[PDB]
RNA sequence: UUGACCUCAAAUCAGGUAGGAGUACCCGCUGAACUUAAGCAUAUCAAUAAGCGGAGGAAAAGAAACCAACCGGGAUUGC
RNA sequence: AUAUUGGCGAGAGACCGAUAGCGAACAAGUACAGUGAUGGAAAGAUGAAAAGAACUUUGAAAAGAGAGUGAAAAAGUACGUGAAAUUGUUGAAAGGGAAGGGCAUUUGAUCAGACA
RNA sequence: GUCGAAUUUGGGUAUAGGGGCGAAAGACUAAUCGAACCAUCUAGUAGCUGGUUCCUGCCGAAGUUUCCCUCAGGAUAGCAG
RNA sequence: CGUGGAGGUCAGUGACGAAGCCUAGACCGUAAGGUCGGGUCGAACGGCCUCUAGUGCAGAUCUUGGUGGUAGUAGCAAAUAUUCAAAUGAGAACUUUGAAGACUGAAGUGGGGAAAGGUUCCACGUCAACAGCAGUUGGACGUGGGUUAGUCGAUCCUAAGAGAUGGGGAAGCUCCGUUUCAAAGGCCUGCAGGCCACCAUCGAAAGGGAAUCCGGUUAAGAUUCCGGAACCUGGAUAUGGAUUCUUCACGGUAACGUAACUGAAUGUGGAGACGUCGGCGCGAGCCCUGGGAGGAGUUAUCUUUUCUUCUUAAC
RNA sequence: GCUUGUGACGGCCCGUGAAAAUCCACAGGAAGGAAUAGUUUUCAUGCCAGGUCGUACUGAUAACCGCAGCAGGUCUCCAAG
RNA sequence: CUAUCUAGCGAAACCACAGCCAAGGGAACGGGCUUGGCAGAAUCAGCGGGGAAAGAAGACCCUGUUGAGCUUGACUCUAGU
RNA sequence: AAACUUUCAACAACGGAUCUCUUGGUUCUCGCAUCGAUGAAGAACGCAGCGAAAUGCGAUACGUAAUGUGAAUUGCAGAAUUCCGUGAAUCAUCGAAUCUUUGAACGCACAUUGCGCCCCUUGGUAUUCCAGGGGGCAUGCCUGUUUGAGCGUCAUU
């Protein structure tokens, strides 16, 4: 909020970086059943509550 | 490959501290061009050989501390045994085995006898 | 009056983040963790909330030292090596 | 311009710039990333190029 | 003046220890009501659930200020 | 000697078999909700093996049509089997403010059963 | 309607459930208030409402007595098997 | 009669096709149901004597899931309003550019921010899904980039207030209190000297608060970057200047004045530090406006005309 | 003239309209001080450093809460003719 | 501006089956039943009589050997004093 | 007569029932006793060549060392300095180490990546300032050590 816990921009990159797809060399991978990622959040629909 | 301990532990603590250095600027210079090539796994052996020696080192002082604390009454807490916290406390073999005059008398006297019954 | 209206009056978190719990579940102005209980030293159980009890025990974690035990035990806590 | 640890500090960086490079630091600004990442721009002084040294480096 | 004693303090003194977790079972403490009574207040549910303390690998109890009244038995615990 | 839905390591069952059995046979106390305490899911199966459809053609492409693999594509990542409600096409048939049904029979379509 | 005071308001702070606050309506207390929310006891009990899964055969009722804080229910006798 | 499962038995059936499913094809049984034929499908299953049970559904405003008529219906109607042409692309009511008209009309549909949000901001690619039409576009999808501080804030101070300690109550998690019935230390000069003391701590991105402005710059950043010019704090220090033989300055009647011009504990005082309303004065900015110098617009006619630049930070 | 700041005044009150950190001054007179020189760092000049975290963007008829790109609600500064 | 017609999109309540009436009788007001009147596909916009229309296991009433709130010289206790 | 409605079969659709399967659950019996200030459980953050998670680890970061096996891993590439070797593997085993910030949590605090103090060492002229590195600073209780107060109290100068 343009002044905030070192903390809260901590979980800042942690949820950036856990925003995004699946590589997809894993689906190649021997023995998967991970088609897609099923913990993706978008800002618009769903928070983060922090 | 790379590195092996057992060439490594038969060196110094200079020689050591050198390789040591030396590993750590070679592994610099392959994150430089990790990101000018896609993909550059060479940087795994030197990571481990840099685990490798750090052990090595850790050891050589550990021991020498050790021979240095040998057969003191104090050792340090991070060099005692760690079995466990109620066995770090609890009795010794000695005190377990400690007994009062009295019980000994009456243990020597009349301890339990090997004893049959055919005849 | 009180509903749709009233309810884009929240913008003041009552509840903020435990160093302990790592839940959104520390409360400011009474500074506790209704869920950790910190900063009291007793972890925050009860009975009645089993499934609660079950959220956090262990085994829902890592286990750093307490995992290798078994091992320890099993060797008869072993000094030096082969 | 640099990737640094989060521990770090300007005194640390600069320290540690001039021991790996042989370098008269100017001066040092830094920044946390949101990528949870601390990069740190360093200006030199006039007496080098950083230019040269980047390549120097083998990045270019 | 000097030296003791008693008491109470200090010290990042030397060395030690307690905390919290877990808690099926265990020793305690505190402690209800729905319920049952075809109502309901005693009573019951219950000396339970909830709440609090503290242990172990088992605990606890245990070598009789006993059971008895027989011609007497003989730590405790469990079936 | 006794207790033990906990912890660890074993071994078994006239148990349940994916709407069952622990809430969870899968990245489940996860996702997600709630200020919070707390609440709390659904979700299994190609094939022996991806051999997961080379190439051609139409199309902007998805895709289709071909071709082709495979025991099978009536196994083509919406994939074991693949029900019903429900819907499309085809075919047959009836129908004046319901439909459906019992007895009886015509008419129509279909069908078994007897001998050397 | 009021619009310069008993004004309006942000932020911080205090008050917690038979408790809180209340220029008092039993109003407000996170869309919840003549007693909040969550979990548990708890599958609370319920003379009351609803439901209660396959065939055939043989038999075949009662709604009346007596007592009950008993009258939408029980026990008992009777009918039935 | 039938379902799950168990013991036993048919030296039972079966990949040359098990169970399962469909079958206005057939057969048996009063019936519960059983059998057969065809199609599909692909791995286990049945008959009989017994045993055992979480054992047979149309209902319970039953539970979970799924599909229907309603129905291509209701309806997509506030916020004055859109239109032409090109480019793009497979494709343009809606994308872009351009041109017209129009609005908000600064109490704005502008510009900036606190809370909150979290990368949405920006670039490229990109339309399967969302944008209740559309979709070449997007706060979408995919991949990357991007947030620079001695001077801004936090950091410090304390307010309402919370909250340890000594202690006391409490069986107990704990409760009370924060000039507390406490043996509560640190200030200078290993030690001798010497003075003081209600001494936790937290509590304001609006309160108090040390100090920075300009011009430029990016796709996206700037009082943070660049160029230039300042300031403050802390610490080092050395040259100058000043003062002294009357050692610790002189002038002014005084108000006071200066480039400096000793001054420990200790004490006193001040600033921090402060309501609101009224009107009056002053300044800054803005508004209006005159001449002159540039540029643009109108110019059938008129208009010595309409509009616009003429600026100067902190220190 | 508008916005704004500001000064001195006046009215108002049974209401007289925070605190502390922090800086400075003064009273004080401890102490230490010149001549071949000695004293001074609130004058000037001169050297070095100045850490940590936040810094993008929206702030709303699409970025916040209202199960949603909801005609709702959400505090504030600038404000031309 | 709607409704209306079109391009595109695209729900919901409700639904025993359904949908022409009279009289009778009937749980004493039938869409169905009995006797009669009648009866021709598919339908469109409106329409608001009926569908004892839907909304909601009636809030009035009675019951329940179900409760709660409040009161009180009810029964029984109680912190306090 | 079409359409439309309705029924039946086939084929195709919606949907995922049924059957078969099962690295799961449940229940029973046996056997054992091992958390933690020598810093647990739990939390947060970050770690791979190419990862979001799960899993594992902690700046030595899907792990280090030692031991055993004895030549893999595997989605791709890279390796192979070997493959009769003190030597592959996400192997197993595990006795030696690392063990971020936290957490009973221990310098003080904690919506702070906040502010201090002691020792040693290093740079800047530095006992005094700044910075870096290294190590330390909780409370209660016990045992004792040293210093200490009290006309509490003894003996003598
Ligand atoms: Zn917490």
């Amino acid at each position: 909020a343009a002044q905030k816990s070192f903390r809260i921009k901590q979980k800042m990159a942690k949820a950036k970086k856990q925003n995004r797809p699946l590589p997809q060399w894993i689906r190649l991978r021997t023995n998967n059943t991970i088609r897609y990622n099923a913990k993706r959040r978008n800002w618009r629909r769903t928070k983060m509550n922090i | 490959a790379g590195v092996k301990a057992y060439e490594l532990r038969t060196k110094s603590k200079e020689q050591l501290a050198s390789q040591l250095v030396d590993l750590k600027k070679e592994l610099a210079e392959l994150k430089v061009q990790k990101l000018s090539r896609p993909s550059l796994p060479k940087i795994k052996t030197v990571r481990k050989s840099i685990a490798c020696v750090l052990t090595v080192i850790n050891e050589q002082q550990r021991e020498a501390v050790r021979q240095l604390y040998k057969g003191k009454k104090y050792q340090p807490k991070d060099l005692r045994a760690k079995k466990t916290r109620a066995l770090r406390r609890a009795l010794t073999k000695f005190e377990a085995s400690q007994v009062t005059e009295k019980q000994r008398k009456k243990q020597i006297a009349f301890p339990q006898r090997k004893y049959a019954i055919k005849a | 009056g009180k509903g749709t209206p009233s309810f884009g009056k929240r913008h003041n978190k009552s509840h903020t983040l435990c160093n302990r719990c790592g839940r959104r579940s520390f409360h400011v102005q009474k500074k506790t963790c209704s869920s950790c209980g910190y900063p009291a030293a007793k972890t925050r159980s009860y009975n009645w909330g089993a499934k609660a009890k079950r959220r956090h025990t262990t085994g829902t974690g890592r286990m750093r030292y307490l995992k290798h035990v078994s091992r320890r035990f099993k060797n008869g806590f072993q000094t030096g090596s082969a | 311009v640099f990737q640094v640890s989060m521990k770090a500090n300007k005194y640390q960086i600069k320290k540690a710039v001039k021991e790996l490079y042989e370098v008269d630091v100017l001066k040092v600004n830094t920044l946390v990333r949101p990528n949870g990442t601390k990069k740190a721009y360093v200006r030199l002084t006039a007496d080098y190029d950083a230019l040269d040294i980047a390549n120097r480096i083998g990045y270019i």
